[PDB]
DNA sequence: CTAGTTGATCTCATATCAGGAGAAGGAGCAGAGCG
RNA sequence: AUCGAGAGGA
DNA sequence: CGCTCTGCTCCTTCTCCCATCCTCTCGATATGAGATCAACTAG
């Protein structure tokens, strides 16, 4: 159950908009902003930043 | 606090499933000149998106 | 050499619906081809 | 300050 | 003639994308004791 776990907060970390999982949160429901989404499309990293 | 809420940030739903509820309900009156008071006290919404 | 004082650092302990489009996989059938 | 939301402008 | 080897279409999944820029408002968002070690700080 603990490796089940840690599996799902290292893959929220990088990638929090997989189907069918949970969705990682901050408090009050907020999704938490992991890094693929950092990068991911306009306003991300390139297309907003570079 | 729930009604409370639900009309301060226009939510309509439970503060927790913020992302699920209906934006957009419950919006500061314009007060720009009576004529803007008088169509945003009448306006109707439609929710398709 | 050589013990005593001074700081940092760690441990531990105390409670209570009116998307869509395309690409990748698997499925079942159909047949061809050879033992 | 951050996030989200909303209303607007061209 | 049994058994395999593709292979063919087809349905399912899944993942991706959805103009630019600008303004404003509004709501939500511990403490000490003991041990170790190392620098002294002197004898």
């Amino acid at each position: 159950e603990d490796v089940k776990l840690l599996q799902f907060h290292v893959a929220t970390m990088v990638d929090n908009e997989l189907p069918g999982l949970p969705r990682a949160m901050q408090k009050s429901g907020r999704p938490l902003k992991s890094l693929k989404q950092r990068l991911k499309g306009k306003e991300g990293r390139v297309r907003g930043n570079l | 606090d729930g009604l409370k809420y639900s009309l301060a940030t226009g939510n309509w739903g439970d503060q927790k499933k913020a992302h699920q509820a209906r934006a957009g309900v419950s919006q500061v009156l314009n007060r720009l000149t009576f004529a803007s008071t008088l169509s945003h006290l009448r306006r109707l919404n439609s929710p398709i998106g």
